[PDB]
């Protein structure tokens, strides 16, 4: 939980809280809980989950190294 | 030409990983560093649907 504050990079794909995915065709996985997101997001880096675009999420997990997602996306347990 | 018809970003860093140093991975939270705006690299034609004004024309 921090989200928006370090989400400045990601706004164009999402809005503020996973609220779109816009890549082009991308899966707006929202209606979620932090734990599942963290697993999915770690999954993106380890090739254990993927998405249609999903290499930017791999880079995000890498550069916000793949504990900062608990700051970022572990928030989204609202939807 | 990547005619970023006006530039805007709202982040995304998205199109860099499509056109790898054609946009280079400096996003300047309104800007992305479009190093090579000549290159109609068709991966960036996806990233029209991640510009907030859909503001990539190509030519
Ligand atoms: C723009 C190119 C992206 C950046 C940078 C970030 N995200 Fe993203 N995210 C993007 C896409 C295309 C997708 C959908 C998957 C696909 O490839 O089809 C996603 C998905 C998520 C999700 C959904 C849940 C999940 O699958 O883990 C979340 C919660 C999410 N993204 C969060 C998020 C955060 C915290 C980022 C800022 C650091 C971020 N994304 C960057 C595209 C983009
Ligand atoms: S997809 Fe568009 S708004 Fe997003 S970083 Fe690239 S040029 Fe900017």
């Amino acid at each position: 939980a921090d989200g928006a504050a370090l989400y400045k990079s990601c706004i164009g794909c999402h809005g503020a809280d996973g609220s779109k995915a816009a890549m082009g065709s991308a899966k707006p996985v929202k209606g979620q809980g932090a734990e599942e997101l963290y697993k999915k997001m770690k999954g993106y880096a380890d090739g254990s989950y993927g998405g249609e675009r999903k290499a930017m999420m791999t880079n995000a997990v890498k550069k916000y190294s793949d504990e900062e997602l608990k700051a970022l996306a572990d928030y989204m347990s609202k939807l | 030409t990547i005619v970023i018809d006006h530039e805007e970003c709202i982040g995304c860093e998205s199109c860099v990983e499509l056109c790898p140093e054609v946009f280079a991975m400096i996003d300047g939270e309104e800007k992305a560093m479009v190093t090579a705006p000549d290159s109609t690299a068709e991966c960036a034609q996806d990233a029209i649907d991640a510009c907030p004004v859909e503001a990539i024309s190509k030519e």
